[PDB]
RNA sequence: AUCGAGAGG
């Protein structure tokens, strides 16, 4: 129905993309100071809009919570450790006879979830527990 | 397992750097480190 | 594959005496007591009572390694006061407070109606 | 009522007692919550022999789950530690044997609860080994789940132990423990943005103590003597018997030092 | 939850890794180095689908 | 290069490491499984046979035991399963391959092996878990971390070989390093962050904590120190109790900023006769600094007294910190509302300073300064304007942090933290850079396809106005991810380059040894230096000290 | 070449014993102690073959001599009795 | 003896400037008892500070430059490891030759 | 063995500094308008406020383990209400016939300036402070 | 793969609460936070034991063997 | 360059002087030019200084460039370690490199030379030239498994 | 590990009584060091402890999605609506003494993961053991009961110490030492050695 | 054994 287009890297050299569809809204102060600072776009010859800017990430960095508040190598370092974490890799692990398999006893879905997690089935096949963490100094271990 | 199925190899002027064209086509963060960092990219 | 059995936290074994008593060097009325198969529940209660004895000079305990359930207790006393009698009085002085606490709670719980 | 520590109980139930401990030093009420966690003994499963298990779980998975079930242990003083008794492995003076067997007969999913545990050994007339059920539907703890055509058959031995050895032998849940809600002894340095009073919340125990007068200076030699506790039990031992055995095991533990001095 | 996209060879699941290369039939100009006898190069690598 | 210059060896072990505050500096926590596996040949003598015969009887499956027995005939007797493993009767001149036991000398290793201080000797302390344990203040020469590192352990098999580790390669002998002519080990981490909190003027300790703190010092005279407060209540100073760990006869003078002997902010350090007089202890005093307390005690008293000094600071400060506590949380990244206003208006006036300069170059009103282009003077004047504005925001953030801010407390102690970490987390993370420049035009005349062409604005070229507390915008993410990748490649590329540099260095200078005539020569005998270092000195026990005759006026020199 | 000795009166090498000749002297002695050799010190309750030689050295009873070499091939022998230790 | 006089020459400038006669008597009022002790510690601390023959220093030197280079990372000159690879390789075609003239 | 200094002082400025339970003090000798002191003083214990006027004493007695007071048999040297123990570390000659004393009471600091304690104080470890209301 | 017996942190049992919690959600049409409050779970260490749990046991029962 | 220099009083003072820094190097024509101080001129190209100003001036210029890349990062190394390296590059005729064409083409025996690079090619010509090894190298004794003349093996041990 | 590049092994296991505790008796499952925070700048780890804390109390999910208008100030209002301090701090008491901790501690739930590296699948020791066939050196790998490698980088570390006699023993007596007979004329191992 | 791939600091 002509509502969505496929763009490669070459054709995207001749287009202008928005971000939020609120950038297409006409606007002519009172703001949350704790909210981050987005510039007004000041450009309006738009041809396309991003579906969601969070879709620039892969399947591993989509697991990361709040990666916009993180120094970016830490997101890289984490994205290679999520492939080391232990959980339920498949619901039929008891039937399959793989060379190695590690399954968590009581997996827990995370308390902080990406909205891209639902398409990644993380809340259905998690790989960590919500441990009660204290950041503390205590005997020095 | 999902990450292993969408992974590219780049066998070999600045190939490792996150280029501007990679926006929305390649994960900026997820890539191996050290030996062949940046050549291996995830979609 | 290396963790000791969890009963070692409270089972003495292989001729381990419960109490070992050694005199302190460069000290007068001072003695050190290596307790065994014990932790902070007993060591912090003895030392807090030793400070309430006016003729007790020094009282302190330490766990030399939390892998092991044992602690060392050193007491300094006034002259003519054997430190074992300072421990013995305080060990006995603990139980009087506890036995009165048990009787007081039981009276209060029996008064409670739920 | 008696000289020394004084208790005023605020609230009580089958499941938890809320009380105030007074005219006690600090290390006592600490050392009471430490023994109330993990030095008063209970009965729980400590060996599981399995016969058949067609379930989707592993045997060590259910064996771990079996030991975590609260069994009755009010009359545990009549029961002896298995390492102290002279039986070859376990007898009726030192152990309790439960049994469990279930089959997925129904096309529906068949659950296994802790009420399905059937005792086998001779109880000898003590309140011992009954699985605790406070679930208001009669069922126990949900142990396993079964499909049509799946079965699981095992025998469990229940022994005596303390939570110092494994947390299944823990008769208590959480010991609430706060002293000086107004921070009058300056035992902690508050962290703040503007007002420490407006940032941090007023505790509930701030009602049972006098508000400090800002003109009077810091009481430099007062110590802490009044502590506010809420002991919660699992159900294996009733709530009054948690602290009373916690007091008594603290009593019993000091006397071993006292009788060891006599042997010296 | 299995998404597929893999093979089975002798009971071992196997994945074909995407292979990155430069496209053929494109036209690029390269400034040669300073000690090069020629100044520039226009290049095309002619491929056939 | 692989089977002669370096090979695999017997009597070796390796597993994951972690740290123990209740271990001494020269000790290593060896697991029991490793101790039962590693042997040392001991020849039986009248001095040892009573211990060795019990060891052989104790058997190889528990500790302490033996594993083999060698007669004068030279045939091994396997104790794992022999007929006569229980009735043995030891003959002089026989070897007993007994277990590694407590206070044996072993070589401890960590890879990569850059330093001599990465292959130091240790004392064995057989412990009951799976990890290798070591003191906290030995991580820095090893460059260890307890994130998953493994470390190698190395057992000697000859008597002089054991003497070689203890009299040369031992940990206390390597405390001061010839490289940088300064100590390599110092108080770190929680010992450092707590030793600042303990040594504040406002930190006072009651009698009960004091007595526990005195007994925690392993060597102790038994003399309770006289309290620094008497009449209203006997309090103690945190300086007063810490000084018990400092041995008597130590003097330490140091002055920083306005170090009046009144010392209103308690700066500097004056320690007299193993007693502290004034000054907060922090990294300059107790770190691996030149002219620090470790540099003093290793010279004044010795190595073994300095190695024992590490634990006594550790056992006291960890105990005080264990009962005091510490944390962080997000609250130490939040600055004031008005301070956030002052930051977000500082960046806005930096956005005005770039626009006005850009319009100036757009109208060709440029003073063509010599040596650089018109564009190069534009690029330098925007990069410099934006680095000024990031720093001015961070300095605006560090000022708003109160004395209790835990990130500030870690910065003040020198435990962890820097200025820029306060700035990026709370003020403005700043300006990203690929290949040295600004963010490049990877697309045709733009950086991202959400910008119009020819846009040299800060937000279009990788300036990140928002902070980590605030949150990066999606364009700001990708420019930051562009910048961090360069650091990941730089870490990955420099590591293989620097390993080839150092190997070429070692393989060129490997026979360079001070000969007995003090003339630095080689294998051929050719002179390289006539006096080593041109003065004939070892690089350790060499410290910087001002020559007072140079400098100063000719008038003040004479008076 | 033909007996490249050095007279004792003309010796420029260090009077002090290096750590590198201490650890070999303490090691070679503790080697021969461990293979059962006599001991020239009343060992006040000490069994360790190293600790004997360390106490044997403070009383200077080790009968060994360092053949310190020079780059031309000449050598100066220094008995442990001569050598200072610090 | 000339080489010995050359080798201690900077140290003796530190010695005389601090063990000077007004300085010993007015700045830090030494007695004869303390002054003769200072003359014996200095002679010991110096003679202990002398290098020991047998020290392999070239390996010590190479490691002492090698490790700080492994921590090196980042006004337009070749710095750090490419410059350090320029220096060690006797690179003729160095990337930034420069001339500081006064 | 006896008293080593006696005077009465009036306070000028009380300065908390960066701390929360201590203050640096600035006071001059009353009925003696040429001698002044500077001292670090715990304020949660003795809250020294501005416009106060307080006595100061220095003793030499009234090593060995500090035992706590058993009873009244151990008798004080002080009807006072604030007492510290410290150590001399330096003596600054301000001018000819003018002197300064430097005291640290475990980091709590004191500087005292005048010229009639020339026969009294010395480079001795022992020092006591005594302050009366 | 199934409900833990007790909370890891405190040790109050939670295994008797799972079947009731789902009926408070489904049958009683309640939101999650009041369901965990109705079950006597008031500490957040207990409260995350039931909320964050993924019952993978129901998928293991679908396999027939 | 805000250079520090002694005042007529004798004390040191900051004396800012104008300094020219170039973008290219030719030593022998620039230093013979009026207006400059030809005693203070400095090239970062230390290899040019070797052939204009003698080898000893190349050595001290080589050290100044090595010292700067450490001090650029903020680190410190003692003088003796760099100067040891800087001497060995210099102690021959000219600049001897730390690469395979440099020190490993010296007269340093044979088996130590084969322990670095061009392993087999060095041993080939060594047999063809009929080289003799002194066996006083570290690497030769490491290969042979003998106690090398290191610190412990520098001397010999002898009976009284 | 957490979800933010923060690795880390286990130093010690403490039982619940030894552990510090809040006034509701809640106990940390995990204790990490604050010193591993400012140099790494993993702020989202810290915001995870806030949003997860509000999530467990409110019984809702935590919207940790990127590029949202979710603020630390907006989260912290909800936490103070639940009677906790807005910045995630909680008063904790020491488990040993029972005295309050002087510092209030950042406390909450945080997603943590278990990685494939476990010590007992890594512990390797070897006295004597099997040798390789050609080199007659120890074999490679724990899985074959092998040796650790004393590489040339580690030989380089032994020359700096001057440990000459250790270095021989560990290059010979600790692996593949061997004895051959040679001739005095032909200096090669071409002599024939009938030993007995 | 060889050759590979992935992985850890
Ligand atoms: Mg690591
Ligand atoms: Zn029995
Ligand atoms: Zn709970
Ligand atoms: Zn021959």
């Amino acid at each position: 129905e002509g509502l969505v287009e496929y763009i490669d890297a070459e054709e995207e050299e001749s287009i202008l993309i928005a971000m939020q569809p609120e950038d297409l809204e006409p606007a002519e102060l009172d703001v949350d100071p704790a909210k981050r600072i987005r510039v007004s776009h000041h450009a309006t010859t738009f041809t396309h809009c991003e579906i969601h800017p969070s879709m620039i990430l892969g399947v591993a960095a989509s697991i990361i919570p709040f990666p916009d508040h993180n120094q970016s190598p830490r997101n890289t370092y984490q994205s290679a450790m999520g492939k080391q974490a232990m959980g339920v890799f498949l619901t039929n692990y008891n039937v399959r006879m793989d060379t190695m398999a590690n399954i968590l006893y009581y997996p827990q879905k995370p308390l902080g979830t990406t909205r891209a997690m639902e398409y990644l089935k993380f809340r259905e096949l998690p790989a960590g527990q919500n441990a009660i963490v204290a950041i503390a100094c205590y005997s020095g271990y | 397992t999902l990450s292993h199925l969408r992974r590219t190899n780049t066998p070999i002027a600045k190939p490792r750097q996150l280029h501007n064209t990679h926006w929305g086509l390649v994960c900026p963060a997820e890539t191996p480190e050290g030996q062949a960092c940046g050549l291996v990219k995830n979609l | 594959m290396n963790a000791p059995d969890r009963f070692e936290l409270f089972l003495l074994g292989e001729g381990e005496s419960k109490l070992k008593i050694d005199p302190d060097t460069k000290a007068p009325n001072a003695v050190v007591i290596t307790f065994e198969k014990e932790d902070h529940t007993l060591g912090n209660l003895i030392r807090a009572e030793l400070l309430n004895d006016r003729k007790v000079l020094f009282a302190a305990y330490k766990v030399e390694h939390p892998f092991f359930a044992r602690f060392k207790l050193r007491i300094q006393t006034t002259e003519g006061y054997d430190p074992k009698d300072a421990l013995k009085n305080a060990c006995n002085s603990i139980i009087n407070k506890l036995g009165a606490l048990k009787t007081n709670f039981e009276t209060e719980w029996n008064l409670q109606t739920l | 009522s008696e000289e020394g520590p004084q208790v005023k109980i605020r609230e009580a139930s089958k499941d938890n007692v809320d009380f105030i401990l007074s005219n006690v030093d600090l290390a006592m009420a600490n050392s009471l919550r430490r023994v109330m966690i993990a030095e008063i003994p209970t009965l729980a499963i400590d060996s599981v022999e399995v016969e058949t298990n067609t379930t989707v779980l592993a045997d060590e998975f259910i064996a771990h789950r079996l030991g975590l079930i609260p069994l009755q242990s009010m009359d545990i003083e009549q029961l002896e530690y298995s390492r102290d008794c002279f039986c070859e492995d376990h007898c009726d003076k030192c152990s309790v044997v439960l049994t469990l067997q279930a089959f997925g007969e129904s096309e529906s999913t068949t659950n296994v609860y802790s009420k399905d545990l059937v005792i086998v050994s001779n109880l000898m007339g003590r309140n011992i080994g009954h699985p605790i059920i406070q679930d208001k539907e009669g069922n126990g703890v949900l142990i396993c789940k079964l499909r049509k055509g799946q079965e699981l058959k095992l025998t469990c031995v229940a022994k005596k132990g303390i939570a110092k050895e494994h947390a299944k032998w823990g008769p208590a849940a959480a010991i609430e423990f706060e002293y000086d809600p107004w921070n009058k002894l300056k035992h902690t340095d508050y962290w703040y943005e503007q007002d420490s009073a407006k940032e941090w919340p007023q505790s509930k125990n701030c009602e049972y103590e006098d508000p400090p007068n800002e003109g009077d200076p810091f009481d430099y030699k007062a110590q802490a003597d009044t502590f506010y506790m809420n002991v919660e039990s699992v159900g294996s031992i009733p709530v009054d018997q948690v602290v009373v055995r916690g007091i008594d095991t603290l009593q019993k533990k000091v006397a071993s030092i006292l009788l060891a001095l006599t042997q010296m | 939850f299995d998404m597929g996209g893999y093979f089975i060879i002798n009971g071992s699941e196997k994945v074909l890794i995407a292979q990155e290369r430069s496209a053929g039939n494109i036209v690029q100009v390269f400034k040669k180095a300073a000690p090069s006898p020629i100044s520039h190069v226009a290049e095309i690598r002619s491929a056939l689908e | 290069r692989g089977n002669l210059m370096g090979k695999r060896v017997d009597f070796s072990a390796r597993t994951v490491i972690s740290g123990d505050p209740n271990l001494e500096l020269d000790q290593v926590g060896v697991p029991k499984s490793i101790a039962k596996t590693l042997t040392y040949p001991e020849v039986v003598t009248p001095y040892n046979i009573d211990r060795l015969t019990q060891l052989v009887r104790n058997g190889p499956n528990e500790h302490p035991g033996a594993k083999y027995v060698i007669r004068d005939s030279g045939d091994r007797i396997d104790l794992r399963y022999s007929k006569r493993a229980g009735d043995i009767q030891l003959q002089y001149g026989w070897k007993v391959e007994r277990h590694i036991m407590d206070n044996d000398p072993v070589l401890f290793n960590r890879q990569p092996s850059l330093h001599k201080m990465s292959m130091m000797a240790h004392r064995v302390k057989v412990i009951p878990y799976s990890t290798f344990r070591l003191n906290l203040s030995v991580t820095s020469p090893y460059n260890a971390d307890f994130d998953g590192d493994e470390m190698n352990l190395h057992v000697p098999q000859s008597e002089e070989t054991r003497a070689e580790l203890s009299q040369l390669c031992a940990v206390p002998l390597q405390i001061v390093s010839p490289q940088s002519n300064k100590p390599c080990m110092g108080i770190v981490q929680d010992t450092l962050c707590g030793i600042r909190k303990l040594t504040l003027r406002d930190t006072f300790i009651e009698l009960d904590q004091v007595l526990n703190m005195l007994y925690w010092v392993p060597d102790w005279d038994g003399v309770i120190p006289t309290p620094a407060i008497i009449k209203p209540k006997p309090l103690w100073s945190g300086k007063q109790i810490l000084s018990v760990a400092i041995p008597n006869g130590i003097h330490l003078q140091r002055f920083d900023e306005g170090t009046t002997l009144l010392s209103p902010k308690d700066n500097g350090m004056l320690i007299i006769d193993g007693q502290i007089i004034f000054g907060v202890v922090e990294k300059k005093t107790v770190g691996s600094s030149n002219g620090g307390l470790i540099h003093v005690v290793t010279r004044e008293k010795g190595p073994q007294v300095c190695a024992k000094l590490f634990g006594n600071i550790q056992k006291v400060v960890n105990f005080w910190l264990l009962h005091n506590g510490f944390s962080t949380g997000i609250g130490d990244t939040i600055a004031d509302g008005p301070t956030m206003r002052e930051i977000t208006e500082t960046i806005a006036e930096a956005k005005k300073k770039v626009l006005d300069v850009t319009k100036e170059a757009q109208a060709n009103l440029l003073t063509a300064k010599h040596g650089m282009t018109l564009r190069e003077s534009f690029e330098d004047n925007v990069v410099r304007f934006l680095n000024e504005a990031r720093d001015k925001a961070g300095r605006l953030a560090e000022v708003n942090l109160k004395d209790l801010n835990n990130v500030k407390q870690m910065v003040m102690a020198g435990s962890k933290g820097s200025f820029i970490n306060i700035a990026q987390m709370s003020a403005c993370v700043g300006q990203q850079s690929v290949e040295g420049k600004r963010i490049a035009f990877g697309f045709v005349d733009r950086t991202l396809p959400h910008f119009s062409k020819d846009d040299y604005s800060p937000e279009s070229k990788g300036f990140v106005e928002n902070s980590y507390l605030r949150g990066l915008t999606p364009q700001e993410f990708f420019f930051h991810a562009m910048g961090g990748r360069e650091g990941l490649i730089d870490t990955a590329v420099k590591t293989a380059e620097t390993g080839y540099i150092q190997r070429r260095l070692v393989k060129a200078l490997e026979d360079i040894m001070v000969h007995y005539d003090n003339t630095t020569r080689n294998s051929l005998g050719n002179v390289i230096q006539f006096i080593y270092g041109e003065d004939g000195m070892d690089a350790a026990h060499i410290e910087k000290q001002s020559l007072d005759t140079i400098g100063g006026s000719d008038a003040a020199f004479e008076k | 070449l033909k007996e490249k000795a050095i007279p004792k009166d003309q010796r420029a090498t260090t009077p002090y014993m290096t750590k590198y000749e201490r650890a070999r002297i303490l090691g070679t002695r503790a080697l021969q102690i461990s293979m059962n050799a006599p001991v020239f010190v009343d060992l006040e309750g000490e069994t360790d073959p190293l600790r004997i030689a360390m106490k044997e050295l403070a009383e200077k009873k080790i009968p060994l001599v360092i053949r310190r070499y020079l780059p031309d091939g000449s050598f100066e022998d220094w008995s442990v009795e001569e050598l200072i230790v610090d | 003896q000339n080489a010995q006089r050359d080798a201690v020459t900077l140290f003796c400038c530190l010695l005389r400037s601090r063990l000077a006669t007004r300085r010993v008597l007015q700045e830090y009022r030494l007695t004869k008892q303390a002054f003769d002790w200072v003359l014996s510690n200095i002679e010991a601390q110096f003679l202990r500070s002398v290098v020991h023959p047998g020290e392999m220093v070239g390996v010590l030197a190479a490691q002492s430059i090698g490790e700080p280079a492994t921590q090196m990372t980042l006004k337009k000159v070749t710095s750090g490891v490419p410059r350090l690879k320029e220096i060690l390789n006797v690179a003729k075609n160095m990337k930034t030759p420069s001339l500081t003239v006064y | 063995s006896n008293t080593l200094f006696d005077d009465i002082f009036q306070v000028s400025e009380v300065d908390p500094g960066r701390y929360n339970k201590v203050c640096r003090i600035e006071a001059a000798s009353t009925t003696q308008d040429q001698c002044k002191l500077t001292l670090d003083i715990n304020v949660e214990l003795f809250p020294v406020a501005a416009q106060d006027s307080l006595t100061v004493t220095i003793a030499s007695s009234l090593t060995r383990s500090w035992r706590p007071p058993q009873a009244g048999d151990r008798s004080l040297a002080d009807d006072y209400d604030y007492v510290m123990y410290g150590t001399a570390y330096k003596f600054e000659e301000v001018s000819k016939d003018l002197i300064a004393v430097y005291y640290s009471f475990g980091g709590l600091l004191m500087r005292l300036e005048g010229n009639y304690r020339n026969l009294n104080n010395l480079k001795q470890e022992n020092a006591y402070l005594l302050i009366r209301r | 793969m199934i409900v833990p017996v007790r909370c890891f942190s405190c040790g109050k049992v939670v295994g008797d609460k799972w079947e009731s919690y789902l009926n408070l959600l489904q049958e009683d049409e309640l939101d999650e936070g009041t369901a965990l409050s109705r079950l006597g779970l008031k500490r957040y260490c207990c409260r995350r034991m039931i909320l964050t749990h993924v019952d993978l046991i129901e998928k293991f029962l679908r396999y027939n063997p | 360059y805000d250079r520090k220099v002694p005042s007529p009083t004798g004390e040191y003072v900051k004396e800012p002087e104008w300094v020219l820094e170039t973008d290219g190097v030719n030593l022998s024509e620039v230093m013979t030019v009026p207006g400059i101080d030809p005693t203070r001129i400095y090239t970062n190209s230390f290899i040019d200084i070797m052939e204009v100003l003698g080898i000893e001036a190349g050595r001290a210029a080589l050290y100044k460039e090595v010292y700067n890349v450490i001090a650029s990062d903020g680190s410190y190394v003692n003088y003796r370690h760099m100067a040891l390296l800087v001497d060995v590059m210099t102690t021959q005729g000219g600049l001897t490199s730390v690469t395979r064409h440099g020190f490993n083409r010296s007269n340093t025996g044979a088996l130590m030379r084969c322990s670095f690079e061009e392993t087999v090619e060095i041993l080939f010509e060594a047999g063809a030239s009929a080289e003799l090894d002194d066996c006083r190298g570290v690497s030769e004794n490491v290969i042979l498994g003998q106690m090398a003349p290191i610190g412990t093996g520098a001397f010999d041990v002898m009976i009284d | 590990a957490s979800r933010h590049g923060q690795k880390g092994t286990i130093g010690i296991t403490y039982r619940r009584e030894d552990m510090p505790f809040t006034a509701e008796g809640i106990v940390p499952d995990l204790i990490i060091n604050p010193h591993a925070i400012p140099s790494r700048m993993t702020v989202a780890h810290l915001i995870e402890c806030l949003l997860s804390k509000v999530a467990a109390l409110s019984g809702n999910e935590g919207d940790a999605s990127p590029f949202t208008d979710i603020t630390v100030e907006g989260i912290s209002k909800l936490l103070r609506e639940h009677g906790y301090q807005s910045r995630g701090f909680e008063v904790m008491y020491n488990g040993h003494t029972g005295k309050k901790l002087m510092a209030q501690i950042f406390f909450g739930p945080t997603y943590y993961q278990r990685l494939r590296h476990m010590v007992d699948d890594k512990i390797h020791a070897r006295a004597r053991g099997p040798m390789q066939v050609l080199t007659r050196q120890p074999v490679e790998g724990r899985s074959r009961d092998g040796g650790l490698r004393f590489g040339e980088m580690e030989r380089d570390c032994m020359i700096a110490h001057g440990a000459a006699s250790f270095l021989k023993e560990r290059l010979m007596e600790a692996s593949d030492a061997f004895r051959v007979h040679i001739c005095g004329i032909c200096g090669l191992m071409t002599v024939i050695a009938k030993l007995n």
